[PDB]
């Protein structure tokens, strides 16, 4: 349920525990301006693709 | 226009993939379970 | 990597933007 | 007349190649 | 034979005319534009 | 296999050679692109007594191939047997060529001829005065004086 | 009578209208405009007589009674076309033999007539010195007598139609061939002939003096003009010298007439592809698929474009030889669809890991690839499945016995289940060790690739090109 | 009709008195005619069926004698014999056993170039008919993946001709490639496995090899040197070349062109 997080062993029981928060903001917060631009590229083609 | 000097003569990609793994490979994986219980 | 794809996307822009007032006066103007 | 049409030829690039430099030089100094 | 071999070299020099000179085009316009905008 | 009739250490095949080296000078100027040892050490080699003529065929390979020097330093070192053969639209390119190579070393003597001047090869300028009896002959002049402003001479 | 009477007349005078429009247009402009001032860097009579050979491909299909086509050659044969005065009762004659084929009837050009419709460059003071007219001249008969090719007792005039022409090309290699175009509006004369002058060789007779004819064509190319010379003239050098075993590739590597620069957008597209199948048949793989890739973007839009049903195949053949593979239905078709179905079946196997899967194509299709000359490349893909696969087992299981892996990849023999893996770790394709006294193949688990110096290899290969397309949206902007 | 030959080539007569002689006669073809392929006279085929009929037993015996320069001499002359479109014998009973021949021993001469460009010559006579030279393609094939027990079951196959000093050099090559092979990362194997993995059972040709390269020679063993740690850690590689890269990123970014 990810409350907490860690890892479970079978043969006796070692809770290896760690934590690192890794890092979200710097690629996917720049990786959905590239699904933006996508579509401005896809928007020139209703003003040079159908035009010139 | 449209010369092309002859000198011989979604919907659809996502699935292809999905075509590439199970191609023969338990197509129709129904009625093997019920025939793996006594089995396995 | 990502600077430098948009640059090359706002000339792009800007390239249709020389071809909208190349076409539309060979016509008009002469 | 063809090494007349060499030397009026090369005095083309002669003459061409200054003024591509010309404005060239211009462009950041206008700027400036 | 001999001059046979100069009317190879005076049509491949004035390839070099046909696009520095249209480079000159494309450059010569723009500080027009730009001695425009300074003078205003 | 034309290239590896220039092998044999005999004599008698050295003139035979040339009697299959002619005959095959048409068509396959490809092949003779992994031989230049193979005409530059037979022409090396006395035997073959037309050695001139290895570099004929040595001319006609890397025009094919477009190493247009090296059909160049070759027709320098085809002697008389390229000297003999000049009525050719083959021979246009590589006479010329020549003088293209001529009429900018020339420029370089005209320079400097105090010291260290180009050794002037006499092949190099055995062309010249050559292509200029065609100027004498042929009745045409406003391209044979244009030579002697180019030759610097 | 009335089944031919209301049905036949119609055929003359309609294409005697856009006949008077189109190539009298053209004779009206490449004998005054081409012989005449100038048709410059940016003509239109090469685009107009592009718009005179695609035309005339689909036009004409019947055998021509009711002289629809057979009278129009006593008709537009009999041309002095030397200047306007003596041009003006021919722009008569366009018109009086009109009411030839309807008043009376013409000679009906039906397969023997055609020697009566040749031998006129002597009458009434025609010339060849205008050979913006007379290689035209050429060609406005030069084209329908070959565009059907009709192969029945035909050839003979087909050929001498031709020698009239090369009487013709040969005046340009000779004759005042200098700024009047007359070498560079009769190269595509020269080539757009060559087709024509091959499809007849290519179904009858040989092949190879016209080959030194074109090193006698090549010789005079790019020796007096540099434009549109040198293109055309190694494409139609190449077009069976690939299919032949003559030297001719390595020619084609050292040559110097392999940038003409400019080549009118259509030949210059395919021009990278006969070159590009050069370096797939002799083994440079990763050279070629940058000139395979640039060879598919500079075509034109057309749909039956057979050629292009080809280059979509081999394109990808060699990235198979790469590893490497797009969907290849992207752009799928009616007519696409036929023509990828088997191949597309092949390239099913080279995802998988089976070996003897591509067995199973090799016999059911084994013919088919055969037909689109292609299989000498096919042969040597078991290279390709190995390697694959030896990817594919060693990233997923970790310490898997070498008495394993050879039943999974059906190889019959475990004592040189070893030796794969030995050239995959001398290739390189894994890197961890073997316990041959055990049986087992470990593997190492991977690190932080992240951390290494390599995507920024990802990043410096597309950080220089993308700052190149922002130079040439700059470069290719402020024409005006 | 000028043979002066048709004595003493079919039996053996080898490396006597007859060679120069045969070079000799050879000799006496070239004073008749030209071996230019004589394009006209397609009648007269003694200058070109008896003619290239001595030149074809004459690259037979350039092997025999271990005469490998003069070898490829005839055999090049063979193939611009079988480029000629005038007709001939299709084929004879040598043909196959010579023109794959060539297959099989510039597969030995290390350029693999030129093993795939005579795959134009024959489309069909590779796989679906003439299975004596499908053996010479399949081995090298088989040579191309790991396979090498197969090859050597190949080298209990040998069909058409003695194929002799093809295979033993296919032997040494493949010598240098086990003793390349046994440096790959393996533990210690004892004196009988990679003793017998080329093929041998214990002559002293394994210190041959065990001095050769590494993985000495001791109790029963071959040590191994795994080591591979010398050299990672680069900063200064990076940083001479990316700093050069940084300001040819700038060139292409501010400096107008």
């Amino acid at each position: 349920d990810k409350k907490f997080h860690g890892i479970l062993d079978q043969g006796e029981g070692v809770l290896i525990i760690f934590d690192e928060p890794p890092v979200d903001k710097t690629y996917e917060a720049a990786l959905e301006t590239i699904q933006n631009m996508s579509k401005v590229v896809d928007s020139l083609y209703n003003k040079a693709k159908k035009l010139t | 226009m449209s010369e092309k000097k002859q000198p011989v003569d979604e919907d659809n990609w996502d699935d292809d993939n999905v075509e590439d793994d199970f191609s023969n490979q338990l197509r129709a994986e129904l009625e093997k379970h019920g025939y793996k219980m006594e089995t396995s | 990597y990502l600077a430098s794809l948009i640059r090359s996307v706002v000339a792009l822009h800007n390239l249709i933007n020389n071809k909208i007032a190349n076409r539309d006066a060979e016509k008009k103007e002469g | 007349d063809l090494y007349s049409r060499y030397k009026k030829l090369q005095q083309e690039l002669e003459f061409l190649e200054v003024q591509e430099e010309y404005i060239k030089d211009e462009q950041k100094n206008l700027k400036k | 034979g001999l001059r046979q071999y100069y009317l190879s070299k005076i049509e491949e020099l004035q390839l070099i005319v046909n696009d520095k000179s249209q480079n000159l085009r494309r450059l010569q316009a723009q500080r027009n534009e730009l001695n425009a905008k300074v003078r205003l | 296999g034309i290239i590896s009739l220039l092998d044999e250490d005999e004599p008698q095949l050295k003139e035979f050679a040339l009697h299959k080296l002619n005959a095959v000078v048409n068509d396959f100027w490809a092949e003779i692109s992994e031989s230049v040892d193979k005409i530059e050490v037979l022409y090396e080699d006395e035997g073959f007594r037309s050695r001139q003529f290895a570099a004929l065929v040595a001319s006609k390979v890397f025009y094919h191939l477009g190493a247009f020097e090296e059909s160049l330093n070759y027709a320098l070192g085809a002697g008389d047997l390229f000297n003999v053969n000049d009525n050719s639209e083959y021979v246009e390119t590589i006479i010329a060529k020549c003088i293209d190579h001529y009429t900018k070393q020339c420029v370089e003597n005209a320079d400097l001829p105090e010291g260290e001047k180009k050794p002037i090869d006499q092949r190099l300028e055995g062309i010249v005065n050559k292509m200029f009896q065609r100027c004498l002959d042929d009745h045409k002049y406003k391209q044979a004086i244009g030579i002697a402003l180019e030759t610097r001479r | 009578p009335p089944g031919g009477g209301e049905q036949e007349p119609p055929p003359p005078p309609a294409p005697q209208d856009v006949e008077m429009k189109e190539e009298a247009a053209t004779g009206g402009g490449s004998t005054g405009e081409a012989d005449g001032k100038t048709a410059a860097a940016a003509a239109e009579h090469s685009q107009r007589e592009l718009d005179t050979v695609t035309l005339e491909d689909i036009k004409e299909h019947v055998k021509q009674l009711e002289k629809a086509v057979s009278g129009k050659e006593p008709r537009f044969v009999l041309r002095a076309l030397r200047m306007l005065p003596s041009t003006s009762r021919r722009l008569n004659h366009y018109v009086l033999y009109k009411a030839v084929q309807g008043f009376f009837t013409s000679n009906n050009a039906t397969r023997d007539f055609l020697l009566p419709f040749l031998e006129e460059p002597m009458d009434t003071e025609a010339d060849l010195q205008f050979r913006p007219r007379t290689g035209k001249a050429a060609s406005t008969p030069l084209l329908p007598e070959v565009e059907a090719y009709l192969q029945l007792l035909v050839v003979i005039f087909m050929m001498n139609s031709k020698r009239y022409k090369e009487a013709q090309k040969i005046s340009d290699d000779l004759m005042q061939k200098i700024s009047t175009q007359n070498r560079r509006a009769l190269d595509l004369v020269a080539a757009k002939c060559y087709y024509y002058h091959a499809r007849v060789y290519e179904f009858l007779d040989k092949l190879d003096v016209v080959r030194s004819f074109l090193h006698a064509r090549l010789r005079t190319a790019t020796l007096r003009h540099d434009a549109d010379g040198q293109a055309t003239l190694l494409n139609l050098l190449l077009r069976n010298y690939l299919h032949y075993s003559l030297y001719d590739q390595a020619e084609k590597l050292v040559s110097k007439s392999v940038f003409p620069e400019q080549a009118n957008n259509n030949e210059w597209a395919r021009y990278l592809y006969y070159t590009g199948r050069i370096k797939a048949i002799q083994l440079e793989y990763s050279e070629a698929r940058r000139t395979m890739t640039n060879a598919l973007r500079k075509a034109p839009q057309h749909t039956a474009v057979g050629f292009k049903q080809t280059v979509h195949k081999l394109l990808i053949v060699v990235e198979l030889l790469l590893g490497e593979i797009p969907d290849r239905l992207q752009f799928r078709q009616p007519s696409l669809k036929r023509s990828l179905m088997p191949y597309f079946l092949l390239t099913q196997a080279v995802r998988t890991g089976n070996l003897a899967k591509f067995n199973q194509v090799l016999d059911q299709f084994g013919e088919k690839f055969q037909a689109d000359g292609t299989y000498t490349l096919i042969i040597r893909l078991r290279h390709n499945v190995i390697k694959t696969g030896v990817r594919m087992i060693s990233l997923s299981y970790s310490r898997i016995s070498l008495a394993d892996i050879a039943q999974k990849l059906q190889l019959d023999s475990p004592e040189d289940a070893e030796f794969i893996v030995a050239k995959a770790i001398r290739d390189g394709v894994i890197e961890a060790s073997i316990n041959h006294e055990k049986g087992y193949v470990q593997s190492k688990e991977m690190i932080d690739i992240y951390s290494t110096r390599e995507p920024q290899l990802a990043f410096h290969q597309r950080i220089s090109f993308c700052l190149d397309i922002h130079n040439m949206s700059v470069k290719a902007m402020r024409f005006p | 009709m000028y043979e002066q030959l048709k004595g003493e080539w079919n039996r053996k007569s080898p490396n006597l008195s007859k060679c120069g002689e045969e070079l000799g006669r050879l000799k006496l073809v070239l004073l008749e005619l030209n071996f230019l392929p004589t394009t006209g006279t397609k009648l007269t085929k003694q200058q070109l069926i008896l003619a290239r009929d001595i030149l074809e037993i004459g690259a037979q015996w350039s092997i025999l004698r271990k005469d490998i320069p003069s070898f490829e001499r005839y055999m090049a002359q063979l193939k611009c014999y079988y480029f000629d479109y005038k007709e001939q014998l299709p084929e004879s009973a040598y043909m196959h056993q010579l023109l794959g021949l060539n297959l099989l021993f510039l597969l030995s001469q290390n350029r693999v170039a030129e093993f795939h460009t005579e795959l134009e010559r024959l489309p069909a006579k590779d796989i679906q008919t003439n299975v004596y030279i499908k053996h010479p393609v399949s081995l090298e094939q088989y040579l191309m993946e790991g396979s090498y027990n197969k090859v050597f079951l190949a080298k209990g196959n040998i069909p058409a001709e003695s194929y002799t000093f093809f295979i033993d050099i296919l032997l040494d090559t493949i010598r240098d490639e086990i003793a390349g092979c046994i440096e790959k990362a393996y533990e210690k194997i004892l004196f009988t496995e990679a003793t017998r993995i080329l093929f041998f059972n214990t002559p002293k040709k394994m210190t041959d090899y065990a001095k050769k390269r590494g993985w000495v020679l001791g109790p029963n063993n071959y040590y191994s040197f795994a080591s591979q740690q010398q050299k990672p850690e680069d900063t200064t590689i990076p940083s001479t070349e990316l700093a050069k890269q940084v300001i040819e990123y700038a060139r292409q970014l501010e400096m107008i062109v």
